[PDB]
């Protein structure tokens, strides 16, 4: 079994380390895009004040 | 109750026997 | 079909799905935790048990077996190590939590830090600009020396609280003993602030008065007149004799009890004055006004001494000044939160205890310095490590209350707080002692009595109270 | 998205779950099947655009999917289908041990047979033994 | 309060009764047995998931609970084994004593033939 399965194994492995590498970029982008709303409102008063 | 996607082992053996096959 | 829990994001067998959220749980998740907090887990409305709806669709599939998961004994070993990473990513979790709020702190911190950059050259760029747009053709040094041993030094005298001092079990006895009308003329009555040495006592008047009184013996020593405004804030000198008024006539005025007449004046301010303290050594006066600058002079000669403006360009509310008797390391209250602590001979700041988001009324210094407390309108009083710049303890409370002032005891192990009320703490156990409501009113100026022993008050009652047990 | 609807048969990237079905279709199919019919696909019930709910994923707080196919859930949920696989075995061991062993307690003849025999070859010795 | 499931013996969280003998179960063991041999199983009557009748209705270490499990997990397993090796003892005792049968009534066989002689000697 360990040689018949072993290479169904080491890509479900490659998948994982695939899929947190997105997942987590996703957190961060999705991060980096509630900031530059919000920043991009107070530049929007910053042009009127200047 | 474990190995219970064997429903699915049978089902893409029949969708795959769809294949050059008649309608419906 | 599939699903996963938002709650614990594994599959589940018994997906459910809330009326007020767009996401799925596990049913005994979901419900357990309504059961502590009766809210969606993700969008916090409102949730209860049967605003719950299943999904009959068959749960996800079984992951299948590992070998090692073969048998019963590496189960449970391999259910074992699972369980361990478990608990370590959990334990994870409350650390980063942990190091976030400490960096989202120090970042706010540089933020706010920077603004005090932005707000000084903003203005100073801003005169410059104005110039453009309408062009047309030393004892401070001996203040450091004793701070050269005072602010490290006094452990060697200090070494405990009095024995007389109040304990906490008898301050609870508080109560109004005395009660004072007339000190002010009936035409223009109010005290706006108050000051105290022993028995005796001075009051700043809405009628333009400062008055000399006595809140012992219920009875005026020495009225002093020449202010065109009424006062804003009062100093009254150790000597007994000497005392020192500020006005929102733009002028500070130096009395003598002795005397129906201006010992000395300082004409010094731009806009109305807001408060004054003295230097340690009594000769030398010290002043923060409404329109940015603070003035210091000295009062046995008259001479001014050095004045700066705090941040010229704008007319903003400096409303308190202190010395701290090491010598320095004292500092400013002003209208957009500052607590700045000067550099006194290179005219910037030196340190800062910030607390509030308002400004800030009172700052006072114990006989050591290693405690302050401050406090604010918006509702909170707070303990300071003077020693290393740092918060150490908070009084909250429900109501968010203005607090109009505040006074450390004799020693600085009670403090007491309030404005439209007024409650005392005991500081040395941080706990709430009473409450008090005889004043019908908010309260203006606060000082205690030796000991704790006694507490006096102004109030727009029209009335000074006094309290002790 | 990784819902499926029950109805179009297609990922949906519009998941509405409606109360009385409590199953998964489009919004863009659901709305029109009440407005011409009025009626569960499903069940067969009576629906009403206030029955519906939309689903939606990763907001705030939403716990990153298990990937890594363990999971202490799955462990314990096989750890019981163990477990009910051995009592169940067990049941019917237990079941073919009192059969065997009831029948083989009635079957205790062996030593009133024995006598039998003491009866039946000492009638034989007094009957061969007479002449 | 206490319910005893007839299948496992062992006390259950979610006692259910069967119509067709009164004989109480944990329900997911019925389920299993009724979806695997159909009949009940003490009255060996027939049987089906909607005859059932629901009856009415803390924690200390992980890794003692996971200890609790081993150790009990090593008793099902030696109760297991001891009925395979009690069932093989009975199956041998019972196929002796079916010997022990068939030998007698060759013995009583051959004997009463042998009787039958003594009536022409």
């Amino acid at each position: 079994l360990r040689v018949k399965l072993g290479g169904y194994q080491a890509i479900h492995d490659k998948l994982c380390k695939k899929y947190q590498e997105v997942t987590t970029e996703i957190e961060m982008a999705n991060i980096e895009k509630k900031t530059f709303e919000r920043l991009g409102e107070h530049e929007l008063k910053a042009i009127n004040k200047r | 109750h474990e190995y219970g996607n064997v429903i699915k082992k049978v089902e893409e053996m029949k969708v795959r026997r769809e294949n050059e096959m008649l309608a419906l | 079909m599939s699903f996963v829990c938002g709650i614990s994001g594994e599959l589940t067998e018994d997906p459910v799905v809330s009326q007020v959220s767009g996401h799925i749980f596990d049913r005994r998740l979901i419900v357990k935790f309504i059961a502590e907090n009766g809210t969606d887990p993700i969008s916090h409305g409102e949730l209860s048990e049967d605003q719950l709806v299943s999904l009959k669709s068959g749960g996800t599939g079984s992951a299948p077996r590992n070998v090692s998961g073969t048998s019963i004994p590496s189960l449970l070993k391999m259910l074992q190590d699972e369980w361990d990473t478990v608990m370590l990513n959990s334990f994870s979790l409350r650390q980063q939590l942990q190091i976030a709020r400490q960096e989202l702190s120090h970042s706010l911190y540089q933020h706010d830090a920077a603004c005090r950059v932005i707000s000084r050259l903003s203005k100073e760029l801003t005169a410059a600009r104005e110039a453009l747009s309408t062009l047309k053709p030393a004892i401070l040094a001996k203040l450091e020396e004793k701070s050269k041993s005072l602010t490290a030094e006094r452990k060697q005298r200090g070494k405990n609280l009095p024995e007389g001092l109040a304990k906490t079990e008898e301050l609870a006895e508080l109560k109004q003993t005395a009660s004072h009308t007339g000190i002010h003329s009936t035409g223009t009555p109010g005290i706006t602030a108050l000051d105290i040495k022993g028995n005796l006592s001075l009051t700043g008047g809405i009628d333009k008065t400062v008055v000399l009184y006595d809140y012992e013996k219920e009875q005026v020593m020495q009225t002093f007149k020449g202010h065109n405004k009424k006062i804003n804030a009062v100093v009254l000198h150790p000597d007994n004799i000497t005392a020192i008024s500020a006005s929102a006539d733009s002028h500070i005025r130096v009395w003598s009890a002795t005397d129906s007449s201006s010992k000395a004046i300082i004409d010094v301010h731009q806009a109305p004055v807001t408060d004054i303290s003295l230097n340690a050594s009594g000769d030398y006066i010290l002043s923060a006004s409404d329109d940015s600058y603070w003035a210091f002079s000295d009062i046995r000669s008259g001479k001014s001494l050095c004045k700066v403006s705090v941040e010229p360009g704008s007319q903003i509310a400096v409303h308190s000044i202190e010395f701290h008797p090491d010598g320095l390391i004292f500092g400013t209250g002003a209208a957009d939160a500052v607590v700045k602590i000067w550099d006194l001979k290179n005219q910037t700041v030196a340190a800062a205890f910030p607390g509030h988001t308002a400004a800030v009324r009172s700052i006072a210094f114990s006989e050591n310095g290693y405690y302050l407390a401050t406090g604010s309108e918006d509702g909170e009083v707070k303990l300071w490590d003077l020693r290393k710049l740092k918060n150490l303890k908070t009084f909250a409370n429900e109501e968010k209350q203005p607090i109009n002032s505040l006074s450390f005891d004799m020693t600085g192990t009670f403090l007491g707080i309030g404005g439209q009320k007024v409650q005392v703490l005991h500081v040395k156990s941080w706990s709430e002692v009473v409450s008090l409501s005889d004043h019908s009113g908010p309260v203006t100026g606060v000082r205690f009595g030796e000991n704790a022993r006694s507490l006096v008050t102004c109030s727009l009652d029209k009335s000074l109270r006094v309290f002790s047990f």
